């Protein structure tokens, strides 16, 4: 639907979608998009209001400008930031390891004040990493991206609290700014005031306002209604602007003596002065919006004016009186009530453009005090643009936020969906935000807000639950960093069209409807009351008259991982979550088919994902080859397609890529052109539809466990492809430089039999566990050998050598062909780190099969791992002949509450079948609702089920009553949705029907090859002697200490003394334990470890004398 | 550099590094593995894969 | 160790003198090697006299039955 | 389970009986005011604000109420009642029975089972030492906590050489602060 090649997939829906879906993709480059300032952004945000836009970059010089010294002799300016296009495409930046970037250029002016100058100077400030097409950037070769960050917007924040002493309600306040200071309006358990404005103990509001040149009757004037502030001003003890002007400035400092600075200076100094204390346009925004100030106004400033912080001073002290509005002079009139943290319209959602902005003005607060500093100190009337701009440490900043940055993660890439998850995730926690351990269980709760910016179900299930969740689907971003959602206003019952983004804020103080409401054919509410959801959160229900606003759809408040599973309103929030996380973990196999049953959120974000060649402008096939495709527009100009071939993605699974078109098809924007690494004919396919019953089978799947046949093994339905990359480098060393040659020490011939004349393999060579794969060797030094070794020498005349034998060996467990060799030489340009001569990579691929052990997992969260594999002929098999393909086990359904993953097993065989309605003389009653069309479907045929909005109970069983008979006519599955197996071990029939179906599933990556470790003696680190391994070395378990407990408990002294003392650190035992061993001998009794003699020493380092009685 | 305290002696016995917490925490042995696990319905209950 | 024993037991193999001959020229059981005349010294004959024996034991030894149990170890 | 080993006090704290005779409820001003008269008698013992909250026990005749016969140590308040107290009021073997009651109910709540010989191992941790009331002639500082064979073999030591009363009551202590106090020296430095 909307597509112009997709394929057909009927569906079970019954509403319509007055909208479709977004640019999923949006959150990021339209993001972006406003750092450049890109003419696109420009009439975006030029159309919808937005009276005058200004970029990221051009919002930071405009904020740097002019800079001035302080003789006010000269000023230095900037201006018109442009970029120059890219210079090398992504695809060699991803081959090269070169960073993806394009020039910054912006225009440089000095003035002088004696005369001045008009010098304008266009000064190169660097390099700047660009966003690809897809989303991500690109930093020596990885692809990186940057993930939004939660962080409560500063404004005005107020809240009451209870105290155990007396119990009464005291009201504070708190204004919190982007780089300022803080002053809380307490209100104590007695009176009067809380005014301790910046954390200094305390004030009384009357000596903040009087200081503010506020006679002491205007303040019984205004603040009167509102006596409380009465007994402050009687109490305040102080008369007069300076008498307590001079005193704030004590408790500032404190300390000094008060002068007219200390009583002036400081106050136009910490809060008028735009230079120290400024709050982001975004304060500017949610104070006034709080208050009702110039809200009507195109108003632009960042001074906290006196005017504002009067009046949140009354508002205080009205909340701590008991009342519901409150207005200003001039103002709109405002609803008093004490704000919330939580609540979605106080959390803005920093984006990677306000990132990377803020990384930006960091770097230019560096770059400018250098210029001031070299301005006065500098040759004058000598000096141009170009001499003062230090760029260096901008462009430091840029490459130290890019790189060692908790925000830049490297793009978790094993699957389409995996990628599109990663970007529109949101993480409360990171830089300039809270903490992991330092944040109660209050941000992790889901609010009732969340519905429709925020999805409840997809979240991790570690130590981060709540604090890292993802985008919804239809939800956008503010301009300012605050989530919208899309709704459609309904004027006196009459659902209308008119579609209107609310924020959090605004949704409350109106009335929202449901979703699913019986609406008849023109946009009234057939029945006289609806479903709401009211300012406070709660689900209350109204007459169609109130009712203003309503959801555009249903699966509004599901994510994009969510919305793909079938029969979502049957599963448990646990298994739900668990199968939206385990979708994200699956791997690309070597067929990538389609699901039998899915939902419309398939097709819609495999084009979305960035790994489907998507048809530019609408031509004509021209010609098409495994390597690269031709398309010939209708207007001359042809356009050639590269697909990328068996290239390595970040976590090792395989990034292939296949035409899917012929040499004369016609092909319009937007279609599909080149399937993906899960994609099959341009939709989403993570895994594969397997024959599945649902008995426990002799015990083989017990406790999740799963059994498999071997049609999954011979035929290739779950092979998978990975690639690993080792690599080495040869540097300069102490002795010499390291050189990477076939020439080796001591070694066979048989170990050389396929290394190029020059080391590194032959690409081909069927490497194994071992083997040798590039040729290094490193100078030895000298030494001087012991009479048994030289009288050897001797013998065998070789003399010996004065180099090691370094070399890069596969690791332990690994095999398959050697596919790419990269190299790498300091000799040939080639940059590298320093004291780096020559640098090889090989990458080896290997197809691994389905085996026991790797795990395997639905759409509906069911997991476990593969424990049996029993040959196709003993299986239960269908009346026919047909193996049963997996068994899964019937213990796990009933007690896990994902009944869903029963249905589309139903399903899923209807849809393999084909029906057809025997309604040829009247519609059943319980199919004839749902579509038309849908009445018969011939065998094979897909289908698809919105996540709230699909099949129903009551017409799945009316669906399972036409099953065509697959050959002879002879139904197999009875209505009850059971067929009769025949038990392939013993012969016999089973005596029970069992249930049967296709169900949809994916091979995880967690295979055993990955788990599997082991280590019988390895290497140790140097300073403390316990056992350490890297890459290539095994590692070494660790025996913590709940299993020293056990191994107490036990009463096993020798076993618990073996594995403290001679397999950690005591080297002299591990040897000599290893001797004996090898020799045959008894292992010797454990003695005292020589890690007691050591004890004794570093006492005895402290003038204590222990002795062992 | 860096204004860090210097790791006095005291600090060789003191803190979760010291000589005295040692062998208290746990530490990695050889002759060690581990590995995913399966059922093994035929296995007796004295044995294991 | 082993190579140490190894070293033993072949040269337990040879003549009665060539093993001390052989021994002391490379400072096996001593610890410090000896000219060719200085072995000798206890034999009574002169450069040629230890150089030719010593030279034949070395080509005894290149024998594959001597060098199959020690080419391992280098 | 971790207030009752830790040995603190219940915040939702109940009131015991200190002597036996009858009782005098009166209200008053949101909690109570709850008077036991000695069957002694003589001297009664006065609780002053038992928040209405704190609703009243029950005991076996009903729920217990004016003028009623309460025993020694007899619950007065629904609620969970502080080992210290009925420590000091009816000896340890009463409080080694209270603590294994109030574990082994929490524990029987969740159809958990655990013989009680492993809460009295726990236990006999606690009931170890004697507190330092009365120094006495020997050596030993007021309001420490000295183990109780040690304690008693000490003033085992009181062949006449002057009457040395070393006087101290039992102390029951939690596991943390039972457990910084060893008898070697390194075990106590590994803390």
């Amino acid at each position: 639907n909307s597509v112009p090649g997709a394929p057909n997939r009927v569906s079970f829906a019954k509403l319509r979608e007055p909208l479709e879906v977004p640019g999923l993709l949006d959150v990021q480059t339209d993001s972006f998009e406003w750092l450049i300032g890109s003419p696109r952004w420009r009439e975006s945000a030029a159309e919808r209001g937005d009276v005058n836009p200004v970029g990221g970059l051009e919002e930071v010089l405009y904020e740097l400008s002019p800079i001035e010294d302080f003789s006010g002799s000269m000023s230095l300016s900037f201006s018109d930031p442009r970029f120059d296009d890219v210079k090398a495409p992504v695809d060699e930046c991803k081959d090269k390891d070169m960073t993806y970037a394009a020039p910054l250029f912006v225009t440089a002016e000095f003035i002088n004040n004696n005369t001045g100058e008009i010098k304008s100077q266009t000064v190169f400030m660097g390099d700047f990493p660009m966003m690809t097409e897809k989303g991500t950037f690109i930093i020596n070769g990885t692809e990186r991206v940057v993930v939004s960050q939660l962080v409560r917007s500063p404004g005005v924040y107020f809240d009451e609290t209870i105290d155990k002493s007396t119990d009464k309600t005291l009201h504070s306040v708190k204004v919190i700014p982007s780089r300022g200071a803080w002053l809380e309006f307490d209100v104590d358990k007695r009176d009067t005031v809380g005014v301790r404005i910046d954390r200094k103990r305390r004030q009384p509001v009357t000596v903040l306002l009087k200081a503010l040149g506020w006679t002491s009757e205007q303040i019984v004037e205004r603040f009167g209604f509102s006596e409380i502030m009465r007994s402050t001003l009687e109490k305040d003890n102080t008369v007069g602007t300076d008498e307590a002007l001079l005193d704030i400035y004590r408790k500032l400092r404190p300390g000094e003596p008060p002068t007219k600075e200390s009583a002036q200076t400081l106050l136009e100094n910490l809060f008028f002065k735009e230079k120290r204390y400024d709050l982001a346009r975004v304060g500017r925004y949610k104070v006034n919006k709080k208050l009702g100030l110039h809200v009507g106004e195109p108003i632009t400033s960042s001074t906290l004016t006196e005017e504002d912080v009067v009046a949140t001073i009354e508002y205080l002290v009205r909340l701590h009186e008991g009342q519901t509005t409150m207005t200003v002079p001039g103002g709109v009139e405002v609803p008093v009530e004490t704000d919330d943290i939580d609540h979605f319209g106080n959390r803005r959602l920093r984006t990677v453009g306000e990132l990377i902005q803020n990384q930006i003005r960091v770097g230019m607060s560096r770059m400018e005090r250098v210029v001031r500093e070299r301005m006065t100190t500098q040759d004058v009337e000598a000096i141009t643009p170009q001499t003062l701009i230090n760029i260096r440490p901008v462009v430091a900043a840029i490459k130290e936020f890019f790189g060692t940055s908790q925000l830049s993660q490297f793009m978790d890439q094993n699957n389409p969906l995996s990628g599109l998850t990663h970007k529109r995730r949101l993480s409360a926690l990171g830089p300039g935000g809270l903490s992991r351990e330092r944040a109660g269980l209050e941000v992790r709760d889901v609010h009732p807000s969340h519905y429709g910016r925020m999805c409840p179900i997809e979240t991790p299930e570690g130590p981060n639950i709540g604090l890292i969740g993802s985008l919804s689907v239809y939800a956008r971003v503010n301009p300012f960093g605050f989530i919208e959602t899309p709704y459609r206003k309904v004027v006196d019952g009459v659902v209308s069209d008119e579609i209107v983004y609310l924020t959090a804020d605004e949704e409350d103080r109106h009335v929202v409807a449901q979703a699913n409401s019986p609406i008849d054919a023109d946009g009234r509410f057939v029945e006289p009351r609806v479903l709401v959801r009211r300012k406070a959160g709660e689900v209350e229900y109204v007459p169609s008259s109130e009712v203003d606003y309503m959801d555009v759809s249903p699966r509004q408040m599901v994510s994009v991982a969510t919305a793909m599973i079938p029969f979502l309103e049957h599963d448990d929030a646990n298994r739900a979550l668990m199968g939206a996380n385990m979708q994200r973990q699956a791997v690309p196999l070597v067929r990538s088919e389609a699901p039998l049953v899915g939902t419309g959120m398939e097709l819609r974000a495999a084009i979305d994902a960035g790994d489907v060649v998507v048809a530019e402008e609408s031509g004509v096939i021209e010609e098409v080859s495994a390597d690269y495709i031709t398309v010939m527009h209708d207007n001359g100009t042809r356009r050639t397609y590269r697909m990328r071939k068996f290239a390595r993605s970040n976590h090792g699974t395989c990034a292939n890529q296949c035409p899917i078109v012929d040499a004369g098809d016609r092909v319009e924007a937007g279609q599909v052109i080149a399937d993906g690494p899960c994609t099959d004919d341009g939709e989403m396919a993570l895994g594969k539809n397997l024959l599945v019953a649902i008995m426990p089978w002799e015990g083989h799947n017990y406790e999740d466990a799963i059994i498999l046949s071997n049609r999954l093994v011979e035929e290739d339905v779950l092979t998978s492809i990975h690639i690993e990359e080792h690599e080495i480098d040869a540097r300069d060393t102490k002795l010499g430089a390291e050189e990477i040659t076939r020439d080796i020490p001591n070694i066979s011939d048989e170990v050389l039999a396929d290394l190029d004349e020059r080391g590194i393999v032959r690409i081909g060579a069927e490497v194994r566990d071992g083997d040798i794969l590039v040729g290094k060797v490193t100078p030895k030094g000298e030494t001087e050998l012991t009479p048994e070794e030289r009288l050897l020498r001797a013998i065998f005349g070789e003399k010996a050598r004065e180099v090691r034998d370094t070399s890069l060996k596969v690791p332990h467990g690994e095999s398959g062909k050697v596919i790419g060799i990269r190299v790498f030489s300091r000799e040939d340009e080639d940059e590298l780190p320093a004291g780096v001569n020559e640098l090889v990579r090989v990458y080896v691929a290997q197809k691994r099969k389905i085996s026991d052990g790797d795990k395997l997992a639905g759409r509906h969260g069911n997991k476990g791992v593969i424990g049996k594999i029993l040959p196709v002929e003993d299986m239960p098999f269908l009346a026919d002949g047909t193996p049963v393909d997996i068994i899964l086990n019937t213990h796990g359904v009933p007690r896990r509450m994902n009944i869903g993953q029963i249905l589309e097993t139903h399903l899923g065989w209807c849809a393999h079948s084909g029906w057809k309605v025997d309604a040829a003389k009247g519609v059943p009653d319980w199919a004839a609702r749902l579509p038309d069309e849908l009445l018969e479907a011939q065998p094979n045929a897909i289908v698809s089920t919105p996540v709230f909005d699909g099949a129903q109970e009551a017409e799945l069983q009316g669906l399972l009553s036409c099953t065509l008979p697959n050959r002879d006519g002879d139904v197999l599955v009875d209505a009850d949705g059971k067929a009769m197996l025949f038990d392939g071990r013993s012969g016999e029939p089973f005596p029970y029907p069992v249930t049967v179906g296709y169900m949809y599933i994916m091979k995880l990556h967690h295979l055993v090859d990955d788990k599997i470790h082991a280590r019988s003696t390895g290497p140790y680190s140097m300073i403390t002697q316990q056992p350490l391994g890297g890459k290539a070395q095994f590692g070494g378990q660790r025996f913590g200490e709940m299993e020293c407990w056990a191994m107490q408990a036990y009463g096993a002294a020798y076993t618990l003394q073996e594995l403290l003392t001679i397999k950690s650190d005591d080297t002299v035992g591990r040897v000599k334990v290893y001797e004996a061993i090898v020799k045959g001998e008894n292992i010797p009794e454990p003695g005292i470890p020589e890690s007691f003699k050591v004890l004794l020493k570093e006492l005895q380092s402290l003038c204590l004398n222990v002795e062992v009685l | 550099p860096g204004n860090r305290p210097l790791k006095s002696l005291s600090d060789l016995l003191k803190g979760k590094q010291g000589r005295f917490r040692q062998n208290l925490l746990g530490k990695r042995v050889d002759y060690s593995g581990r590995s995913v696990i399966v059922v093994g319905p035929q296995l007796k209950l004295h044995q294991c894969g | 160790t082993l190579l140490q024993d190894q070293l033993q037991s072949v040269l337990d193999t040879l003549s009665e003198r060539e093993a001390g001959v052989v021994r002391l020229r490379f400072g096996l059981t001593d610890g410090q090697p000896r000219t060719l005349d200085e072995i000798g010294q206890v034999y009574g004959v002169t450069r040629e006299r230890i150089r030719q024996i010593e030279s034949k034991t070395m080509s005894k030894l290149r024998h594959p039955s001597r060098s199959q149990v020690l080419r391992d170890y280098l | 389970v971790q207030e009752l080993f830790e040995a603190r006090v219940p915040r939702g704290k109940a009131p015991i009986a200190d002597v036996t005779g009858r009782v005098r409820l009166e209200d008053g001003e949101r909690f109570y005011k709850i008077t036991i008269v000695p069957d002694d008698g003589g001297e009664e013992v006065v609780y002053d604000k038992i928040s209405k909250r704190q609703r009243l026990r029950v005991f076996k005749e009903r729920v217990l109420s004016d003028g009623d016969h309460v025993e020694v140590g007899q619950q007065l308040m629904e609620g969970s009642a502080d080992p210290h107290e009925v420590l000091r009021v009816q000896g340890p073997r009463e409080v080694q029975i209270h603590l294994v009651r109030e574990v082994q109910e929490v524990y029987r709540a969740q159809g958990v089972s655990i013989h009680d010989k492993h809460i009295e191992v726990i236990v006999r941790q606690m009931l170890r030492r004697v507190t330092i009331i009365d120094s006495g002639s020997t050596e030993f500082l007021p309001g420490s906590l000295i183990d109780r064979a040690e304690f008693e073999a000490e003033n085992r030591r009181v062949v006449a050489e002057g009457g040395e009363p070393a006087a101290g009551r039992p102390v029951l202590m939690g596991i943390t602060k039972a457990s910084l106090a060893t008898d070697s020296w390194l075990s106590a430095a590994s803390f």
